[PDB]
RNA sequence: AAUAUUUAUGU
RNA sequence: GGCUGAGUAGCUCAAUGGUAGAGCAUACCGUUCAUAACGGUAUUGUCUGUGUUCGAUCCACAGCUCAGCCACCA
RNA sequence: CAGUCGCGUAAGCGGGGCAUAGGAUCACAAGAUACAAAAAGGAAAGAUCUUGGAUUUUUGGAAAAGCUACGCUAGGGAUAA
RNA sequence: CUGAAAAUUUCCAGUGUAAAAGGUAAUCGAUAAGAUAUAAUUGAAACACCUUUAUUUUUCUAUCGUAUUAUUAAACCUUAAAUUAAGGAACAAUUGUUAGAAGACAGUUUAUGCGGGGCACAGGCCCCAUAAAGAGUAAAUGGGUGUGUCUAAAAUGUUUGCAAUUUUUUAUAGUAUAUAUCAAAUCAUCUUUAUGCUAUUCAUAGACCUUGGGUACAGUAUAAAAAUUAUAUAUGUAUUAAUUUACAUAUAUUUUUUCUAAGAAAUUAGGUAAGAUUUUGUUUAUAGAG
RNA sequence: AACAAAGCACUUUGCAAAAAGACGAUAAGUCUAAGUAUUGAGUGUGAUUUCUGCCCGAUGCCGGCUGGUUAACGAAUUUUCUAAAUUGAAAAAAAAUUUGGUUUCAGAGGAACCCCCGGUUAAUGGCGGCCUUAGCGUGAGGGUCCUAAGGUAGCGAAAUGC
RNA sequence: UAGAUGUGCAUAGUUAAACCGAUCAUUAAAAUAAUGAAUAGUGUCUAAAGUUAGACCCGAAGCCUGGUGA
RNA sequence: AUUCUAUGAUUAGUGUGAACGAAAAUAGAGCAGCCUAUUAAAAUAAGUAAAAUGGCUUUAAAGCUGUUUGAAUAUUGUGGG
């Protein structure tokens, strides 16, 4: 369809992750969110 | 091309190790220095097949000899041979100077160095083997005998040159009934297709 | 290339005692067809089944079975 | 009525591969008397990838120039560590007293003409100016050729190799005839070395894998080469000769 | 010497 | 998610790396003593975009749309 | 309440949208937790937490077309002539 | 596209049937001429030779598949107590496995709701009224162009005449205050003190001009900067040991961020801070303008 | 008025070991038949006179490509766990490679049905329109669209007619 | 004589579960920070009951298997 | 050792569900061991164990089995579980 699920994955390499929805003709999304197995602040990237 | 159309062809072309003019020349040459012309008028064909034959094997076995080769396009000139045997005595202090090939008289055969009793050799109006000849018994180089593998070589090639010129006729004559034919039904219809 | 083939059988092994052209000579032990020596040697008495009773009473091993000799002649 | 999408691969398992050195005593043989900046080494590199792709058109410098439109010539002290290093950087007949002659004998084989900010007492000594003048090779403030620093002048004037990834293969020239093993060795090394960077950081759907590399000379066969750079032949070390 | 496209109408 | 075919003028159809055509449906003219037939001409131009090549209806990629079977079908 | 980030001079505000219209389990797939490990050391297959794919649209969630005037049984007159 | 040997690539023009690219100036001719190629012409692209690659085509090898032949020369099958027979024959037949396939046959489903049933139609959720001034409240009730959506937010610094903003560092005096200093915040102001130009004046070969020097004294500010780079080439002139150097032309550049309107465009929607607070329609008037 | 029926027509059956068809938890085997294409079986029609037209697109059947697809098979691939060894690490340590066992992924080529081509109507079946006309009507006629082809001969308020 | 022997339930809770334990679970480190969970059982009789068996009683059409009859 | 009854046990476990459902062990009834079997049998077991595949049974093991294949020689560590 339109929009699809992409996954962020943790720099920490912690294997947290967060689940958000985009459109497909949009860039990959690129946030900085929080790790709770460190309980700090870092960068997640989408997976793909 | 396959891996093993190239292998045949390099293998071949890889006779610099073979019987014609090949020896490990001792250790009291050091280089050599000749000088002919670019065509093979006034006796300038001798020299040119030692270059392209013989010459070659020699590097081969003997990398540690510079061999180079002066060319210049003033036929009739001094088709000499400057052949640096001496070494000083097998004395290891090395002549700083020395030219490199070229293709018109840009290296003169230099003058021997204080320590440089040379012979030269002279080649003109001579078959290479004589050239060959004269120069193996006046360097005194020990000549080198090829191998089983090496004497199958030749007779592996030598095979595949039969069967080469074998296919060469047939495919060629395949094509000479091709090119005809299609010449003649040219020949024949096309012509009223000009009108 | 797979990690299972299909199952197949190489032969039986026998032992010729006449001689047999191009396959072995006399007393040369090597891998059959089950079909031709089950139907045509064994009948004519040309060769012999190698049970493991018969390496023993020879003397041979395991390790003696050879290959058939297509370019063999009398 | 098929089609294939990856450009033909050949078994290599037959292939007999030569040694950097060992190489080099086949190709030295072949060219015994051939001039040696006219014969030029050249690398062809099978690369593995399909028809539809993108191709590599990068540029690379390598340490010592190839291309000899442009022969350079450098007015060093003699036998100074810089008149050797001029040679490493591809210098010609560079050093002190060794062109002044030639540039009295009328012919010159450089194309350019550099003199270090040391020597320049020596030119004037010289008086060749009336010379050079007329060929239009003769230094000055304005020609940039007066300067301290030889290597960043050497990149300066040269320039880049530019290699084009062709159907199948990139074609380019590496080293040069009169070119010692070590250092068309490391010439080498930095010619495949980019390549892996470009292909690299080209895409990761269908990374390309270099197959085979052959080495050839303008008039010698071509064969593949090793990995390996010592020579096979105990006997036989690496010599260096015209 | 044995060739052969098509041509309706006119208070 | 995976793979394949595909459409050219109003209408119906050709043209495969090289001119972009044919037929028809109106219209004008010519031919004929005259009419009908016949003949000539005229436009209405490669699904869209991009890229490779001196050069693209033609080859490559993406999409529109049509079509083949697929993948999922908890 | 704890953890730690953002904006703001500050107070303070933020656990999506001014409010009211998007279905589970099971199975499967991607991560984490270190619980148990069928003799024992491992593992498999399981358990806990997070997450994704549903005209599961008969939407508290069956993979499902008709005829009988040859018709049958149990009921209803809770629906007809 | 199993590998080997050999060969094969036409628009026009072009010597002619240019596979493509990389490298190269010579290559061959047994001793004398010549063919070849670089040049020259054509073309977008130019050739020998040496390398690695592209398309296609024969034979050979290799892998599959089809067909035929032989078999008391004892597979098996058929006639036949059943054989040195006849015919068929590695097929057929049978077993296992695999795919397709006849409602021929078997099991089961085909629902329920509905002012009787059949056909049709209906099944979750949101807003309004019915609804009787809390909430709730039915009907195959009345409204609806309702809805299984959308949305990641964006494209020596400091103005040159002098303690003037906020916070902080450090130091001195000082007994907590005071001054200076440092860093940061707010802001890209552009900075050659004259090397060019302008005017005038001496010389100077020169029949108005050539060549080189001086001079100018600046608030009515000034000739004393209204915007000053760096080169590549060609053509000159004058110059030097020297395309050395200085000028004058032109034409390709970059530099001074300094001249093709994004403050002329894109309907971007959440957190927080600040700012703005009638934006629509109506109505009065207004070149083309109804 | 239904069934059968003589007649008519189509498909099938070459008999070399089983003619086809039918029966046989399933075979040997039996009927067919001590028959042989003018035989047997199956299907529709239903003596005879006069006749039986058009369409092979759809469906079914038949024939056909060294074609496409193509399960089994299979060139080329690939993975889990564990034992030992080597390398690596040699800090609290894995990890990687080879071999053994164990357990997965995987598909160039490669059958029929099917796709594709042709044939067959006494095979199952199908057998339309809209304009214009010598004056109003009526269309010999003409033009046009569509289809595999467009209901022909005959019969016709019929057992068929609201 | 002596020793042993014979289902079970309860005596401690907690969590998905083990470790743990009057404490335990969640907080990716833990720590009164909060939240949830803690105190007499067992046997027998009488009676009423849940579950599985015919399961309060009577009643189908039909389905399958083995036999009987022309 | 086998057999019979009860508990273990509406358990482990399987299965989408509905339901199906062990064994160890314990108690009791009986109790008996052997190959020289108290009636006349083995030179210690090969197309077997086992594998792939199609099924049965079942928890995936073990056991049964059609088809195609196909081992080893004893605690001095051989084979099954
Ligand atoms: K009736
Ligand atoms: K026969
Ligand atoms: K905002
Ligand atoms: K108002
Ligand atoms: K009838
Ligand atoms: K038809
Ligand atoms: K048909
Ligand atoms: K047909
Ligand atoms: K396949
Ligand atoms: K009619
Ligand atoms: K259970
Ligand atoms: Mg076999
Ligand atoms: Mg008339
Ligand atoms: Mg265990
Ligand atoms: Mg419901
Ligand atoms: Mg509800
Ligand atoms: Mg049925
Ligand atoms: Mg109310
Ligand atoms: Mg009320
Ligand atoms: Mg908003
Ligand atoms: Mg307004
Ligand atoms: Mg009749
Ligand atoms: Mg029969
Ligand atoms: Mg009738
Ligand atoms: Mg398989
Ligand atoms: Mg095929
Ligand atoms: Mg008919
Ligand atoms: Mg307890
Ligand atoms: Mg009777
Ligand atoms: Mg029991
Ligand atoms: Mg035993
Ligand atoms: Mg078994
Ligand atoms: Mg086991
Ligand atoms: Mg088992
Ligand atoms: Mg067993």
């Amino acid at each position: 369809s339109r929009i699809i699920n992409v996954r962020l994955i943790s720099m920490a390499m912690t294997g947290y992750f967060y689940t958000f929805t985009r459109p497909r003709t949009s860039l990959p999304m690129s946030m900085l969110k929080y790790d709770p197995i460190v309980r700090r602040k870092v960068l997640f990237l989408e997976q793909k | 091309v396959g891996v093993i159309r190239r292998l045949n062809v390099v293998r071949e072309l890889l006779n610099i190790r073979a019987g014609p003019g090949a020896a490990l020349l001792p250790k009291e040459v050091t280089k050599v220095h000749m000088q002919f012309a670019h065509r093979i008028e006034e006796g300038h064909m001798g020299p040119r097949k030692f270059w392209r034959e013989n010459l070659p094997k020699l590097k081969y076995w003997n990398p540690a000899v510079p061999m180079v080769i002066n060319r210049t396009t003033d036929q009739k000139g001094p088709a000499v041979m400057t052949i640096y045997f001496r070494d000083d005595k097998d004395a290891k202090p090395s002549s700083t100077p020395f030219p490199t090939s070229s293709a018109d008289g840009s290296s003169p055969a230099p003058k021997p160095a204080q320590g440089e009793r040379i012979v030269t050799i002279d080649m003109k109006n001579r078959n290479s083997s004589v050239i060959l000849k004269e120069f193996l018994d006046k360097t005194g180089a020990v000549a080198v005998q090829p191998t089983a593998k090496d004497e199958e070589e030749f007779r592996e090639f030598e095979d595949l040159h039969r069967r080469s010129e074998i296919d060469r006729e047939r495919i060629r004559k395949m094509n000479d009934a091709k090119k005809r034919e299609k010449a003649m039904l040219a020949k024949a219809m096309s012509d009223a297709q000009s009108i | 290339a797979s990690h299972r083939m299909r199952l197949q059988d190489q032969g039986v092994v026998v032992r010729l005692l006449e001689d047999i052209p191009k396959f072995g000579r006399k007393h040369a032990i090597f891998r059959i067809e089950r079909g031709r020596m089950r139907n045509e040697w064994f009948p004519k008495n040309k060769a012999e089944y190698m049970t493991p009773a018969r390496f023993q009473e020879l003397g041979l091993t395991r390790d003696a079975i050879g290959e058939v000799d297509r370019s063999f002649v009398i | 009525k098929k089609q294939y999408k990856f450009f033909k691969s050949w078994d290599l398992t037959g292939q007999q591969q030569f040694s950097l050195c060992d190489a080099m005593r086949y190709l030295r043989a072949v060219e015994v008397g051939q001039p040696p900046l006219s014969v030029k080494y050249e690398v062809h590199v099978k690369l593995r990838t399909k028809k539809n792709g993108p191709v590599v058109r990068d540029r690379v410098r390598l340490p010592t120039p190839v291309k000899t439109d442009t022969r350079i010539a450098v007015i060093c002290p003699e036998g100074s560590a810089l008149q050797e290093e001029a040679k490493n950087l591809g210098a010609v007949m560079a050093g002190e007293e060794t062109l002044f002659e030639a540039i009295r004998s009328g012919n010159f084989p450089f194309n350019k003409l550099l003199c270090h900010t040391e020597s320049e007492g020596a030119l004037r000594k010289a008086n060749v100016g009336k010379l050079l003048g007329p060929k239009g090779l003769m230094p000055s403030g304005k020609t940039k050729t007066i300067t301290n620093n030889l290597e960043a002048t050497f990149r300066d004037m040269i320039g880049m190799d530019e290699y084009r990834e062709r159907n199948g293969v990139v074609r380019m020239a590496v080293g040069q005839l009169g070119f010692t093993p070590k250092q068309l060795a490391e010439n080498i090394r930095v010619f495949m070395a980019k390549i892996k960077s470009d292909i690299g950081k080209l895409d990761d759907t269908t990374p390309k894998m270099v197959e085979e590399v052959v080495l050839s000379t303008t008039h010698g066969p071509g064969m593949s080469l090793n990995a390996e750079f010592a020579p096979t032949d105990d006997k036989i070390k690496p010599e260096d000769l015209e």
